[PDB]
């Protein structure tokens, strides 16, 4: 799945070049924040220590997440 | 067999085989150099690629 | 073998030739070329050059000194072209915020 | 863990002149040590030509792991036909380098090593032994898991395994009475008398004594760091022809 | 479509050019006259190239692969989709190397960049460690889908090509391990259509460039290079990349001291055309000696064969017979080293088959002690198969045949030549021995063994310009009775063409020289066995008196006992000759067409009279062999066919004419 096809998931549900650039920087923007996402379910995952990133490391790092945006 | 003979023959005859920390060092600013420019003008969309040397 | 007889009558003069066409085949590129394409710098090409000489010549030896608080806003454009080109090790220098320090990898290396 | 590799050398090298250019090839200095060794003094095996001198060498920046661990081992004797091999682990690729260097500069041509049927169970016998600081040999028993794999129409046969704990196998080695190889001596004939069947032509793939060594086809694993002079002198007594 | 037409009817059959696909790559991307869709057609169905593409035309089209940035803005823009189509073209058909990585990073043709920079990484020295970087970086890319399969090709192409470099391996690891693009770029496809047409672009006017003939070869070696990777003052010989090249840095040129690279395994250079040369290249820098490395290397991996520790003997030895064929010292060695019955033990099928292609072309430096050590080695492995009892171990006769094809060279020498007659001669009693040669077991092996070294004999007589003892000339008795003794009609036909060959030098000698005696007694002998049928009368047949004969054919139950005798006093009756003599008939009388038939399979006397006194009326007129009118007249006729080219046995009848005054006359 590319990133011009999260731009394309974007773009079905929200509806031209440069409409196209904005749609693609949309996607980078929520690539991105899906990284963060799992980076913070990963900072959780350290502070347990356990093998991998069980769900409830997901969970917290999206409270904190909207606790800090 | 004759080829050999005279092979070994002319090799007997010839001149024996023969610092360069200078001319390495030339060979090392071509290589970046040439190798720099020709990613570089690949992305700058030049419209003549070349054999930069 | 007959003719190396002959040739014994009779080189290092080729790698300084190729060193001396290919240094001055890198500033006609990017006096004429790619400063010009940029069109930054008022269109002052020739200074916005000289200060891509410098940075050339500082790419060429892969000095850490090329930080992107000394390539110019002018310049900072031609970062993001060498971040395209991805030639440079995108070092997320963490010893420096702000003047992060990027080179290319050395062409001289072998390992 | 400690899996391992072997290759032959075609030419008794001394390592020991060219250690420097190697050191400087590799960016490091390695350590070399030297042992002149006797390890065949059992008086069937010999009291003669067991004076193998063994080589340790290391590419030890650190030794957090095997490959940063990794340790060769040369072992060769002037008497023998092809005259030494050479012995590493861990997935380092500096090992590769090594192998280059030595190749490049005593013109010496290198190439790997396979283990016949009977060579695995002599190595197996081999790993067990232990010899004390009074020159007495003693044995450790481990419960051994003989491990085939034949191929045969339609699948019909995939594979198949022979475990044999500790006690089954001291039983049977006192059985057959005071011996030094009790895996060829002993247990081999008993599976055979009890099933027809012939350990060294079925198509062995593994030897396992559990806890200590697996025995395999291109390589040794191990349980501890090093391997015990008796399975180098006998990996080097296969090596031949 | 007028436009395309005159470029589909021009390359279909012209072909197109690389300055012509200069052009036209050119106006693809300058003009609107061709449209998009049709672009991407014409660059794989009119892009005929008459063969490798020019490095110039290569570095032009590279250009039109470009992208715009915001800096080059005032270039045009192939569509991604075309740049992709044209890139697959370049698929199907040295800085170069560098500009083709930075072509591989855009993402729309990274796929299609992986065979062409394979295609450029296929030396050692090509490829470098510090490109991965910049494909490694791809591969970790989002949004190059086909970076990491495509960078995993080319890395599995670095790892193996390289021999020599840090961990870059486990950099392979990191890259994506389900590996799934993977597996579609390393089975590329090469539109077989499109190269089917392309072939015969290549075949109409010019052979030697991507010749038609090869390409189905030459598209395999590309695609096992894709399929393969998963499936200072002085030079080094390794760096060198041509003869000419060679030839100016001969003084500068060394020779890396790495002997397992060199003795064993398109328009960029091939190290493997260079790599024939330097086994020899080396043996002439270096004074070809016990010190030259090509001579241990050899020896290591030829003991290595015969412990069956190497991996493929059949790999190594075609190397090791073709290299020893030459360097005769070497071939000494080998032979020194290995022609003995402890290394027949060991392997007798490499043995053979080794000895077997070295021996033909040596030569042996010293005479004394050479058919010594033959003859005792030679014993050796005929005790070898007699002790076995396999008529399967026929490495005997297949050793014979070798080592007298090298007698010839022997007998070639003028020098050396009294060793290659008595070494034959020595062979010959083994080969005639009736336990290797029984005439009820005749194992067939023997009988091509000795009448081809009875051949060489022949050769030996009529170069008889150099002179011989007559001792060794004549085969002598104790063999001619033993041939004669057996029945083989090609071993019979051999016994005749040595006899006239042995003729051309026998009225050189004296008439009452015994050698000139007992070849007087054979042809005596043979001419009265086989035609004038007086047998009986002769003091001895073969040396075994007649009275035999009368005894044996009691306890012998033929049909027509009327004629017991002179049955096996003829051809059509000596056994193989006799049915020989059907065959001969047969024709004889489907040439003659005749309508009357000889009734009898075996022909004689009897057969022959028979079936004419019950036509005799009618014989007289016709419907017979009108050549024959008693059976010498058919024993003759039967000759007559053996007397032209046609048959391989016609030397039994055009020798015996020679002494049979009447036979010569029907000749």
């Amino acid at each position: 799945m590319d990133t011009e096809a999260l731009a394309n998931y974007l773009l079905r549900q929200l509806s031209s070049s440069q409409e196209y650039n904005k749609k693609l920087l949309l996607a980078c923007g929520f690539q991105a924040i899906l990284r963060k996402i799992l980076l913070d379910a990963r900072t959780r995952a350290t502070a347990e220590g356990l093998r991998e990133v069980y769900p409830y490391h997901i969970e917290a790092a999206t409270q904190a997440f909207l606790d800090s945006q | 067999d004759e080829l050999m003979s005279k092979l070994i023959e002319l090799s007997s005859k010839f001149p024996k085989p023969t610092t360069a920390g200078k001319q390495v060092e030339v060979e090392k600013e071509n290589e970046t150099i040439q190798e720099l420019m020709i990613a570089l003008q690949i992305h700058s969309g030049y419209t003549n690629i070349s054999y930069t040397i | 073998l007959q003719h190396q007889m002959t040739i014994m009558d009779s080189h290092i003069r080729t790698r300084k030739a190729r060193n001396k066409e290919l240094w001055d085949s890198l500033a006609d590129f990017l006096k004429g070329y790619l400063v010009p394409n940029l069109d930054d710098n008022d269109e002052s090409i020739d200074s916005l050059t000289n200060e891509v000489m410098l940075l050339m010549k500082r790419l060429i030896e892969h000095d850490l000194n090329l930080t992107l608080n000394d390539f110019s806003s002018k310049t900072i454009p031609i970062y993001r072209l060498l971040l395209r080109a991805n030639i440079i090790t995108v070092i997320e220098g963490s010893t420096n915020p702000g003047t992060k320090y990027i080179k290319l990898i050395d062409f001289n290396e072998t390992s | 863990p400690y899996t391992w590799k072997f290759l032959g050398i075609s030419k008794q090298l001394s390592l020991e002149n060219g250690i420097a250019k190697l050191n400087q090839l590799l960016n490091l200095e390695v350590d070399l040590d030297i042992q002149t060794i006797r390890v065949p003094s059992d008086p069937d095996g010999g009291t003669a030509a067991d004076e193998y001198i063994r080589y340790e060498m290391r590419l030890d920046i650190s030794n957090l792991d095997e490959g940063t661990y990794s340790k060769f081992i040369f072992l060769g004797n002037s008497k023998m036909e092809v005259p030494m091999f050479l012995c590493y682990c861990g997935t380092d690729n500096r090992n590769e380098v090594v192998l280059q260097w030595l190749k490049a500069e005593y013109g010496v041509i290198m190439w790997p090593i396979k283990f016949e049927q009977k060579t695995m169970i002599k190595l197996a016998d081999a790993s067990i032994v232990h010899v004390t600081k009074e020159n007495i040999e003693q044995i450790t028993w481990f419960s051994s898991k003989l491990y085939f794999e034949p191929e045969t129409q339609d699948k019909n046969l995939r594979q198949f395994s022979i475990e044999i704990p500790r006690e089954s196998c001291e039983g049977l080695a006192l059985g057959y009475g005071n011996t030094m190889h009790p895996y060829n001596d002993a247990i081999v004939p008993y599976i055979y008398n009890e099933t027809g069947m012939a350990v060294e032509r079925l198509p062995l793939t593994s030897v396992i004594l559990a806890g200590h060594t697996k025995i395999m086809r291109e390589s040794i694993v191990t349980s501890t760091r090093s391997l015990r002079n008796r399975v180098l002198a006998v990996v080097l007594q296969s090596i031949q022809f | 479509k007028t436009t395309l037409s005159l470029l589909y009817e021009k390359s279909k059959q012209y072909g197109l050019s690389s300055p012509q696909l200069q052009a036209l790559v050119r106006l693809l991307c300058e003009t609107s006259i061709i449209d998009t869709v049709t672009k991407v057609y014409i660059v794989e169905n009119c892009f005929l190239p008459d063969g490798y593409l020019t490095k110039e035309l290569l570095l032009e089209i590279i250009n039109h692969l470009g992208t715009p940035t915001v800096f080059s803005r005032y270039r045009i823009q192939t569509p991604p989709v075309l740049q992709s189509a044209l890139c697959k073209w370049l698929v199907h058909v040295n800085i170069s190397s560098s500009i083709w990585l930075h072509l591989w990073q855009f993402s729309f043709l990274q796929k299609w960049i992986t065979p062409l920079v394979i295609w450029q990484a296929t030396t050692p020295v090509d490829v470098k460690p510090w490109k991965l970087s910049i494909i490694k970086r791809c591969a970790m890319h989002p949004g190059y889908r086909d970076a990491p399969g495509s960078a995993t090709l080319i890395l599995q192409r670095f790892q193996c090509l390289v021999g020599a470099s840090s961990q870059i391996t486990e950099s392979i690891i990191t890259i994506n391990c389900n590996r799934k693009t993977l597996k579609s770029h390393r089975n590329l496809k090469l539109d077989a259509h499109f190269l089917s047409i392309l072939k015969r672009i290549l075949s109409r006017a010019h052979p030697a460039n991507f010749p038609a003939d090869t390409v189905q070869n030459t598209i395999d070696m590309y695609l096992s290079e894709i399929h393969q990777l998963g499936a200072d003052s002085t030079v080094s010989l390794w760096d060198v990349t041509s003869l000419e090249q060679l030839a100016q840095n001969w003084p500068q040129l060394h020779i890396p001291n790495d002997v397992d690279y060199m003795m064993k395994p398109r328009k960029v250079m091939s190290r493997d055309s260079l790599k024939h040369l330097y086994s020899s290249i080396i043996l002439i820098k270096n004074s070809r000696d016990e010190s030259s490395s090509p001579y241990e290397w050899c020896i290591w991996q030829l003991k290595r064969c015969f412990a069956h520790q190497i991996e493929t003997p059949q790999e190594v030895i075609p190397i090791i017979i073709s290299v020893s064929s030459m360097d005769n010292k070497l071939s000494s060695r080998i032979i020194q080293t290995f022609c003995n019955l402890k290394y027949l033990k060991l392997d007798e099928l490499t043995l053979k088959k080794v000895c077997g292609g070295i021996l033909p072309l040596w030569k042996p430096e010293l005479i004394s002690g050479t058919r010594e050590f033959f003859v005792k080695f030679m014993a050796s492995i005929f005790m070898w198969s007699t002790r076995d009892g396999h008529d399967n171990n026929c490495t005997f006769s297949e050793t014979c045949f070798y080592v007298l094809q090298m007698i010839t060279n022997w007998v070639l020498d003028d020098k050396l030549i009294a060793l290659g007659l008595t070494l034959l001669h020595d062979m010959q009693s083994l080969l005639t021995l009736d336990k290797i040669f029984n005439n009820a077991t005749s194992n067939r092996f023997s009988t091509m063994a000795f009448i081809s070294s009875l051949d060489i004999l022949t050769q030996l007589s009529k170069q008889t310009k150099s002179d011989y003892a007559i001792q060794y000339l004549i085969v002598g008795p104790d063999i001619m009775n033993k041939v004669f003794s057996s029945d083989d009609p090609l071993l019979l036909s051999a016994a005749c063409r040595y006899l006239v060959a042995t003729k051309n030098k026998l009225m050189q000698y004296p008439s009452t020289n015994k050698f000139v005696r007992m070849q007087n007694q054979y042809i005596m002998d043979l001419t009265n066995y086989l035609y004038r049928n007086k047998v009986l009368s002769s003091k001895s047949l073969f040396g075994v008196s007649p009275d035999f004969f009368k005894q044996i054919l009691e306890n012998l139950y033929i049909p027509t006992a009327d004629f017991k005798n002179a049955k096996f006093f003829t051809i059509t009756g000596i056994p193989a000759l006799s049915y020989i003599c059907i065959i001969i008939l047969r024709r004889l009388e489907t040439a003659e067409n005749t309508k009357i038939k000889f009734t009898s399979g075996i022909i004689n006397e009897e057969t022959f009279n028979n079936f004419f006194r019950v036509h005799h009326d009618e014989i007289g007129q016709h419907g017979w062999i009108k050549g024959v009118n008693n059976i010498h007249d058919l024993r003759v006729k039967i000759l007559m066919h053996l007397s032209n080219t046609a048959n391989p046995y016609r030397d039994i009848a055009a020798f015996l004419f020679t002494y049979l005054k009447s036979l010569s006359k029907y000749s």
